[PDB]
């Protein structure tokens, strides 16, 4: 019984991550923030 | 002279780099090309268009 519950739970983790797109936002925003900040730096070259 | 690290002076535009054959589809009324940082990156030769 415990084996069946464990295997079903693992499969539910798998398809839950595969279906929901918005899971990993805690990672993604970090990259985005650095990307955004760096991009801002480049367009500070264009002000006189 | 192209594909060599040179200094160019295009109608008073001074800079340093390599000049390369482009694929930029300049419409004929245009002359220069700027980038996000407003550096010149594309230029029309005043003798050969
Ligand atoms: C011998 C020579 O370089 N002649 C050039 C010609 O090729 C060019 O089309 C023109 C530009 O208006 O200037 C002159």
């Amino acid at each position: 019984l415990i084996a069946n519950q464990f295997n079903s739970a693992i499969g539910k983790i798998q398809d839950s991550l595969s279906s929901t797109p918005s899971a990993l936002g805690k990672l993604q925003d970090v990259v985005n923030q650095n990307a955004q900040a760096l991009n801002t730096l480049v367009k500070q070259l264009s002000s006189n | 002279v192209k594909n060599k690290c040179v200094n160019f002076n295009f109608n008073g535009l001074t800079g340093t780099g390599v000049l390369t054959e482009s694929n930029k589809k300049f419409l004929p009324f245009q002359q220069f090309g700027r980038d996000i940082a407003d550096t010149t990156d594309a230029v029309r030769d005043p003798q050969t268009l």
